[PDB]
């Protein structure tokens, strides 16, 4: 009775997730990551478009799926 | 955490593996430690130098706070003061020492921390030893009671000794005097409080004359329930023959003793030889799949099918499991040669296992 | 850490290489560089660029 | 061991053994957090 064969294998080693992860959330005291980070009267054109581009995309730190990027330092916005 | 006020203190005023224990640091810095040598040889320079500089010339320390905190913690764990009072009295004592300090004061302080350590240990062991205060109170009460009973005396003094033994043998029991009476509580914050004076007064008249009358329940109402509880609490004590039997008191004691006895006793009583390893099962399923595939889509002969399966195996696993795989291949070979129906069934049906005797 | 990170010997951080050969065609281009590495160092190719 | 590491304490600062890595566009990822 071992279920390791069902899991994805990360190379001679099953990819067993942390057992400490079973959901629990309520009104106060429960906070989850990935927060809400974010005819022109004004013709600047430029920053405007750029800003719209920014508005449609993303950035944060626990986004560590895969890799952070080369040489390093550990930072915030936890 | 720990009761020893030295230990329960020294957790508070102390680093971790500093130069307070110089020998361990000096052992670790050269090479002497065997648990993990060459640890210190490869730290950054500053750190290394600093320890070394600390090691060759130690830096003096002021132990006044440690000793004062030790004695304060001893007072706290000994119910001398409340914990809030502990926080206050620490500063109070610190000021007291600081405004009168001398070498003599430090010497007396060391003497005092030793004394309070011993005092806490003694208080704990005495509280777990039998609480002499209850014994003193009981002896005072017994001195108040008369020692002579006109009707029967052996049973009376035997019972008195039994009560003495009971109060001695079970710590946490309380004997005291609140009003003009003495009492006996079987535990602090506990029920079952017996009015000892009233119980003895009632029992004085039943000692040496209730033996012949035990058969008839004519005088049974003379026993007040408080005295009944008092007798019940001494059932485990005053074993058989201590109180003369065939006596109403003796009869009750014997019945209660028998009952409690059955109880504790009962309570302490309370309340296919070869099968394959997962790796071999994986190999078996792979062999089934490969042989079935070759035999069904390429039409090859079963022997050639078995041969083709073998080769396409991972060499490491094939060499690691050479005996089992060889035996399985030979078994399937002879099965396909002899009994085609059995071979086809065993090569096409999952949940199949090799039958016993294949080993 | 102090020791075993940076060599004390004089060592360039950035090297500039001259193209030892360059042949041009009417539509294309070509350059050959003699990429040299010091005998006691390692080069991460990701930093190399034209 | 290693002495070549930043030391934030007497103890060294070393990451997880398992740190070497991969991703193919594929979706051979679409995989979870560092946590």
């Amino acid at each position: 009775i071992n279920f390791a064969s069902l899991a994805p294998r990360h190379g001679s080693r099953p990819f067993m997730g942390n057992w400490q992860d079973i959901g629990t959330s309520n009104m106060s005291g429960g906070a989850f990551s990935w927060g809400s980070l974010w005819k022109a009267w004004n013709s600047s054109t430029g920053q405007m478009l750029r800003d719209k581009l920014k508005e449609q995309n993303f950035q944060q730190k626990v986004v560590d799926g895969l890799a952070s990027g080369i040489s390093g330092v550990v930072d915030l916005a936890n | 955490t720990d009761p020893a006020v030295r230990a329960a203190l020294q957790s508070q005023p102390s680093g971790l593996n500093s130069t307070d224990d110089w020998r361990q640091v000096m052992d670790r810095i050269m090479s002497l430690t065997a648990r993990n040598p060459d640890a210190f040889r490869q730290q950054p320079q500053a750190n290394r130098l600093s320890a070394i500089l600390e090691a060759v010339v130690p830096a003096r320390a002021n132990p006044t706070h440690e000793k004062v905190l030790a004695i304060v913690n001893a007072l706290a764990e000994n119910r001398a003061i409340r914990p809030d009072e502990a926080g206050l009295v620490y500063d109070a004592l610190l000021q007291r020492v600081a405004r009168y300090n001398s070498g003599n004061v430090q010497t007396n302080l060391d003497r005092l921390v030793g004394d309070v350590r011993e005092a806490v240990a003694q208080r704990e062991r005495a509280q777990q030893q039998g609480n002499l205060g209850s014994m003193v109170a009981l002896n005072a009460f017994l001195s108040t009671q008369p020692a002579n009973v006109p009707r029967g005396q052996e049973d009376y003094t035997n019972f008195v000794s039994a009560l003495r033994l009971m109060v001695t043998e079970t710590p946490q029991s309380e004997v005291y005097q609140s009003g003009p009476d003495y009492f006996f509580q079987t535990s602090r914050q506990g029920l079952q409080t017996v009015n000892l004076s009233q119980a003895f007064k009632n029992l004085q008249g039943l000692w040496g004359v209730r033996a012949p009358t035990g058969d008839r329940a004519t005088v049974s109402s003379l026993l007040t329930p408080n005295s009944r509880l008092l007798l019940l609490l001494i059932a485990p004590f005053t074993d058989s023959g201590s109180v003369s039997r065939d006596t109403y008191l003796g009869h009750l004691l014997t019945l209660y003793r028998e009952a409690i006895g059955q109880a504790h006793v009962d309570e302490h009583t309370f309340q296919s030889l070869h099968s394959l390893n997962s790796e071999e099962e994986r190999i078996l399923r792979y062999v089934q799949q490969s042989v079935s595939l070759n035999l069904m889509r390429d039409g090859v002969t079963p022997s050639v099918a078995l041969d083709m399966t073998a080769r396409n195996m991972e060499p490491g696993m094939y060499a690691s499991n050479r005996p089992f795989i060889n035996r399985l291949m030979d078994y399937l070979h002879r099965a396909a040669a002899v009994n085609p129906e059995y071979f086809t069934n065993a090569i096409l049906n999952p949940h199949w296992l090799p039958p016993p005797g294949f080993y | 850490p102090t020791h075993d990170v940076t060599t004390d010997r004089s060592q360039r951080l950035t090297l500039r290489f001259i193209p030892v050969d360059r042949e041009d065609t009417a539509y294309s281009y070509k350059a050959r560089f003699t990429l040299a590495v010091g005998d006691n160092r390692v080069l991460d190719m990701a930093s190399t660029y034209f």
